[PDB]
């Protein structure tokens, strides 16, 4: 799962 | 970015970058290395092995793409790291790679040959189980880590048994992959669909969004019982699916415990499943104190949760703290009791049980 | 993800796995 997007 | 590629004194091809040291201002320098080889790979990157020209040390290459859709804090978080459980950054340096006019970033790091996953995995088809000593040492150096990096207000949002490196002839245990890692700051929302499967805090599942440190306890807790168990104590493909094994160990959670985790949920009436004994939970073999310790990390409540330094005093790590402890192989344990007041500044008045006194000469 | 929904599809899972 990735971070927060931008 | 510039990068010089040679030939030196036996054919063998260097590389030789202008590479940014992990610590301190920014003063970059010439560093050159040979034997490379792909270690690892992924959709993240690929991992390199090296050996640097003027040590002869090996180090690991990894070599992430600069994706400009998602925030990466993985550079700025392991700049400011420096801990003996930590894995150390040597440098850093851009490139280019497979994607045309692309930049990449490369993070040389100290090379460690295992992890507890796969020294976990060992131990699963031989059909044995992983001596308790070994449990010990890894999950106290883990919560040192742990303890260490939360009291600069990270977390690391992705604690598993492939992010923990270990050196198998010393047994020194390093926390890896700070890819997800973040600064939490109360008020500020964060991502719930963090952490990986098996490994996710309860109020993660839920979709809590104003989450704290605790949840890499959580994780720190599934390692634990993995160890103990042998395999992953709650498996499943989706959230509904590891939550259900979660209730089929602790039973359903109270109105105040769901409060706690996500207060979005207060109003729904969950069956009531009866929780399942932490002894039937493991093997019968299995010591009071780690069962002791693991119902300690495996809570509902993320405040219940005992803090990373609270889990070292544990009495499940009493052992360690004997003056005649000694490894399998003959050697002694890494260092255990160096802790500085950085990491014990969540609470100092646990030194005294933190080292012992044969420590303290 | 709506939290009705969630808690939808949990309810039915408990249900199944309830004595
Ligand atoms: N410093 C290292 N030395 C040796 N192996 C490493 C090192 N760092 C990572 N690895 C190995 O490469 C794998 C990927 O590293 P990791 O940082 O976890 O990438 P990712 O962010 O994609 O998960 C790890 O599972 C680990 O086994
Ligand atoms: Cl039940
Ligand atoms: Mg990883
Ligand atoms: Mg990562």
């Amino acid at each position: 799962p990735p971070p927060t997007p931008r | 970015g510039s990068m010089k590629v040679s030939r030196d004194k036996d054919g063998s091809k260097v590389t030789t970058v202008v590479a940014t040291p992990g610590q301190g201002p920014d003063r970059p320098q010439e560093v050159s290395y040979t034997d490379t080889k792909v270690i690892g790979n992924g959709s993240f990157g690929v991992v390199y092995q090296a050996k640097l020209c003027d040590s002869g040390e090996l180090v690991a290459i990894k070599k992430v793409l600069q994706d400009k859709r998602f925030k990466n804090r993985e550079l700025q978080i392991m700049r400011k790291l420096d801990h003996c459980n930590i894995v150390r950054l040597r440098y850093f340096f851009y490139s280019s790679g497979e994607k045309k006019d692309e930049v990449y970033l490369n993070l040389v790091l100290d090379y460690v040959p295992e992890t507890v996953y796969r020294v976990a995995r060992h131990y699963s088809r031989a059909k044995q189980t992983l001596p308790v000593i070994y449990v010990k040492l890894y999950m106290y150096q883990l919560f040192r880590s742990l303890a260490y990096i939360h009291s600069f207000g990270i977390c690391h949002r992705d604690i598993k048994p492939q992010n923990l490196l270990l050196d198998p002839d010393t047994a020194v245990l390093k926390l890896c992959d700070f890819g997800s890692a973040k600064q939490l700051v109360r008020g500020e929302p964060n991502v719930s669909y963090i952490c990986s499967r098996y490994y996710r805090a309860p109020e993660l599942i839920f979709g809590a969004t104003d989450y704290t440190s605790s949840i890499d306890v959580w994780s720190a807790g599934c390692v634990l019982a993995e160890l103990l168990l042998g395999q992953p104590i709650f498996p499943g493909d989706s959230g509904v699916d590891q939550l259900v094994e979660i209730i089929k160990v602790l039973g359903t959670p109270t109105r105040e415990q769901i409060r706690e985790m996500n207060p979005n949920y207060t109003e729904f009436k969950f069956p009531q499943i009866k929780a399942h004994p932490w002894t039937k939970v493991f093997r019968p073999r299995t010591p009071p104190e780690a069962i002791a310790l693991c119902s300690r990390l495996l809570e509902y409540t993320p405040t219940a949760r005992l803090t990373p330094l609270e889990a070292c005093a544990h009495s499940f790590f009493d052992e360690l703290r004997d003056p005649n402890v000694k490894l399998p192989n003959g050697r002694d344990t890494p260092a255990l009791f160096n802790f500085t007041t950085q990491e014990l500044s969540s609470n100092p008045p646990l030194a005294t049980i933190l080292i012992p006194p044969h420590a303290r000469h | 993800v709506e939290p009705q929904k969630f808690a939808e599809e949990l309810i039915h899972r408990l249900e199944a796995v309830q004595r």
